RNA sequence: CGGCCCGAGGCGGCGGGGGCGACGGGCGGAACUUAAGCAUAUCAGUACGCCCCGGAGGAGAAACCAACCGGGAUUCCCCG
RNA sequence: CGCGCCGCGGCGAGCCCGAGGGCCCCGCGGCGGAGCGAGCGCGAGACGCCCCGGGCCCGCCGCGCCCCUGCGGGCGUGC
RNA sequence: AAGACCCUUUUGAGCUUGACUCCAGCCCGGGCCUGUGGGGCGGGGCCGCCCCGCUCACCCGGUCGCGCGGGGACCCGCCCGGGCGGGGAGUUCGGCUGGGGCGGCGCG
């Protein structure tokens, strides 16, 4: 599913520790916001640097 | 469950009375016939399919003979001339294994078809019998098959004598990865010549 | 260039310099000879650019 | 440029500043370093001592990032602070609220101790500490800390 | 030294601990081919030697078949069991 | 007398073989040269010989690296 | 192409057209900033227009003395 | 005709051998290839050797397979080990010096 809208996907990693996760967490929470799904914006460079 | 684990279990017993009877009737018949020959079906169907064997039409089998020990140089007379570090004829080894000697003397006579894999069958005093697994790839059943059309493909010629088959992996180094082996992915002469390469840059 | 030929020398002994000859006799592969190299040819590898902060 | 070269001023001399006795001959040393025992010896060691030999253990496969520790001496901590923030420490010579510094935030990782600090309470949190480092800064009022 | 020096490493996060990762059908196919084959010719003659307490050279002549320590314990070890009579 | 097994001759449709001064893959493999001599070493896992593809090829989704408040298939570039 | 020294330009406890991305714009290492010790490791202020010498401080090797958290700390002496 | 005699160069090559370092080849031993039986000696408290039947592996002959043999678990081959080895390979064969060599050693 989250591959559909644009997010890449590792399996092969493993979280280190609490933080590691809640860091990640709030970085796709807040993707999940500014994303539009069908005078569009592409946008250009790395996906929030 | 089904019938191939108690026939993979079996095969390692290899010095059991049973298996060591049925060895000995079967080196005694591959010493009967030639080098290279056709069989009817696989000797060993697990093994045959654990490789990928599939009893469908475009899949054969053939087995192979090779002999045993090490390797002699092409020298006449026995004569190497050069730096004394160069000088030895008898009791070398060769580079590829025998394994890999048996793919490449098959496709060798037969060039029409594809090498997928191989494996052991017997072996005696002097000599070893392999057995190799061959596509034909322009048979309707094997180019209509998402499974195996992949051979179809023309980059796939002669795979055995550009060392892309498992034995042929093994020679090169292939299969292992980490320390020990970063001098060697691409090719041993690809990292090589990058490593030796002189980049003069514009604003060097 | 200039390379493409065979030349060796003839020796001393045959009243002739001793520069490398086709056969024939023909001088080849000097600087000095009517269709040899150069002493040293140029080559792409001169550093063409230069840097400035 | 090729045009001011001190080798274009020797055209008409027979003989590029090599000599006539002597002559520019291939290679009248041999090649590279050879010889430094032997007929170079007096080269070598008028200039190399501790060339030849060995010395020391051997490690078969250094780790880099182990053995990287940087250091800041107590004379630089200052300037850690920005400008702006100084003055207005330096003015209220605070028990109650001192100015911490943690230097791995900058990159470091021991504090060594040459120099001297001015006269003002600061803490300075690291992971390791010279001992007069910390002799220093408790003269001035600070305290030493460990971080993670 | 392996590893960098800190009092108080690892006192800034919580770390992860994962789980650490029989089979009765395997143990069943085994006994129905040991019936019909029964053991290998070195794994008799260590048989025979813990028959007789030789316990040390049970051990090197596993160690000098098998060519590793801890595979010629447990080939040892799984041999005393039909050994023991 | 039929079946199965292991072989033989013929007939039909389809496929293979040879070619290239590069790049690419797999094998066999020097000596000049340097060491101010010369055997180990170096030149060089190069020249050259044999085989095999493609428009690229090879490699590739960890029996990996690490020792961190850790990364995460392959290839290529910068850096030591 | 690599090494040494000299001269000139820019900036200076800093410096820098990597590769790359948008003769212009943005752009990590790196080197310098602390040394010494085979290594465990420990770690520099006291003077001086400049230069030369003296004195003292840091490390490596040795050794009085006192002590707390102890084959660990402090204070000294010597090539 | 850039002395062919003579000398020097850390330039060669042909030949020789009691130079230095080695290679083919050959001889010798154990192992795997490799069956199925019968016996003797010795030791240590099961181990080592050796000997001799059979035929089925493996090997050799006769024959137009026209009415037949001989050997045999030994030989060969392969792996590792020891010996012989100018038949062959590569390389070396100091310096000073009223020219070099013989001799001598102001070569430490
Ligand atoms: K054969
Ligand atoms: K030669
Ligand atoms: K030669
Ligand atoms: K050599
Ligand atoms: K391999
Ligand atoms: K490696
Ligand atoms: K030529
Ligand atoms: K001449
Ligand atoms: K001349
Ligand atoms: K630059
Ligand atoms: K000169
Ligand atoms: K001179
Ligand atoms: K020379
Ligand atoms: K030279
Ligand atoms: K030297
Ligand atoms: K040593
Ligand atoms: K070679
Ligand atoms: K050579
Ligand atoms: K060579
Ligand atoms: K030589
Ligand atoms: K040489
Ligand atoms: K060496
Ligand atoms: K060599
Ligand atoms: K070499
Ligand atoms: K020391
Ligand atoms: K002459
Ligand atoms: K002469
Ligand atoms: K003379
Ligand atoms: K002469
Ligand atoms: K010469
Ligand atoms: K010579
Ligand atoms: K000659
Ligand atoms: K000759
Ligand atoms: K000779
Ligand atoms: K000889
Ligand atoms: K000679
Ligand atoms: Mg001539
Ligand atoms: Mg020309
Ligand atoms: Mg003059
Ligand atoms: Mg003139
Ligand atoms: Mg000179
Ligand atoms: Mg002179
Ligand atoms: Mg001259
Ligand atoms: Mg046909
Ligand atoms: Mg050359
Ligand atoms: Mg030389
Ligand atoms: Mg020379
Ligand atoms: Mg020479
Ligand atoms: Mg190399
Ligand atoms: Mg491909
Ligand atoms: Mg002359
Ligand atoms: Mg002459
Ligand atoms: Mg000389
Ligand atoms: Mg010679
Ligand atoms: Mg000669
Ligand atoms: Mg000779
Ligand atoms: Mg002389």
């Amino acid at each position: 599913k989250a591959r559909q809208i644009g997010i890449a996907v590792d399996p092969r990693r493993k979280n280190k520790s609490e933080e590691s996760v809640a860091r990640n967490v709030a970085r796709l929470k807040e993707y999940l916001s500014k994303v539009t799904i069908f005078q569009a914006i592409q946008h250009q460079g790395v996906v929030m640097p | 469950m089904g019938a191939y684990k108690y026939v993979q279990e079996l095969w390692r017993k290899k010095q059991s009375e049973a298996l060591h009877y049925l060895f000995r009737l079967r080196t005694w018949e591959y010493r009967q016939l030639n080098a290279i020959k056709r069989c009817s079906h696989p000797t060993r169907p697990e093994k045959a399919r654990r490789l990928g064997y599939k009893a469908k039409r475009g899949y054969v089998v053939y087995r192979v003979r090779v002999r045993r020990g090490g390797r002699k140089r092409q020298c006449v007379h026995g004569i190497s001339y050069g730096k004394p570090r160069n000088i030895g004829i008898v009791g070398l080894k060769p580079s590829r294994s025998l394994r890999a000697l048996a793919e490449q003397k098959v496709g060798r006579r037969l060039p029409s078809l594809r090498v997928l894999n191989s494996y052991w069958v017997a072996q005696d005093g002097s000599y070893k019998w392999y057995e190799v697994i061959l596509i034909d790839p322009f048979h309707p059943w094997i180019r209509n098959d998402p499974k195996i059309n992949w051979i179809c493909n023309p980059v796939m010629k002669r795979r055995e004598c550009r060392g892309l088959t498992s034995a042929g992996r093994k020679a090169r180094g292939l299969h292992n990865k980490g320390i020990g082996a970063m001098k060697l992915r691409p090719s041993k002469r690809a990292a090589w010549k990058r490593n030796h390469t002189r980049s003069l840059r514009r604003y060097r | 260039a200039g390379v493409q030929c065979t030349a060796h020398s003839w020796g001393p002994g045959r009243a002739v310099a001793r520069l490398p000859r086709k056969h024939g006799g023909i001088g080849a592969y000097a600087n000095f000879a009517r269709g040899g190299h150069m002493a040293h040819p140029t080559t792409v590898i001169r550093r063409w650019c230069r840097k400035v902060n | 440029p090729t045009r001011i070269r001190k080798s274009r001023k020797r055209r008409g001399h027979r003989q590029m500043g090599y000599g006539r006795v002597g002559g520019h001959r291939k290679h009248p040393s041999g090649r590279g370093k050879a010889g430094g025992l032997q007929h170079k010896r007096t080269s070598f060691d008028k200039y190399h001592p501790g060339y030849f030999g060995k010395l020391g253990m051997r490690n078969y496969h250094v780790r880099r990032n182990i053995e990287y520790n940087p250091t800041i001496n107590i004379d630089k901590i200052w300037s850690l602070i920005p400008e702006e923030q100084r003055d207005g420490f330096l003015q209220r010579k605070s028990t109650t609220e001192a100015p911490v510094v943690d230097v791995t935030r900058f990159g470091f990782f021991k504090v060594l101790g040459r120099g001297s600090l001015p006269q003002c309470p600061i803490i300075i949190k690291a992971r390791y500490f010279s001992s007069d480092a910390e002799k220093k800064l408790r003269e001035v009022g600070g305290v030493p800390l460990l971080v993670p | 030294p392996g590893k960098v020096f800190n009092l108080k490493k690892g006192g800034a996060v919580v770390r992860i601990v994962r789980k650490k990762e029989t089979k009765p059908h395997q143990e069943f196919v085994k006994s129905i081919i040991q019936e019909c084959t029964g053991m290998a010719p070195y794994e008799m003659h260590i048989i025979e030697l813990l028959r007789m307490n030789k316990d040390r050279h049970a051990l090197r002549y596993a160690k000098k078949r098998l060519g590793n320590i801890k595979r010629a314990k447990a080939k040892r070890d799984q041999l005393s069991v039909y050994a023991r009579n």
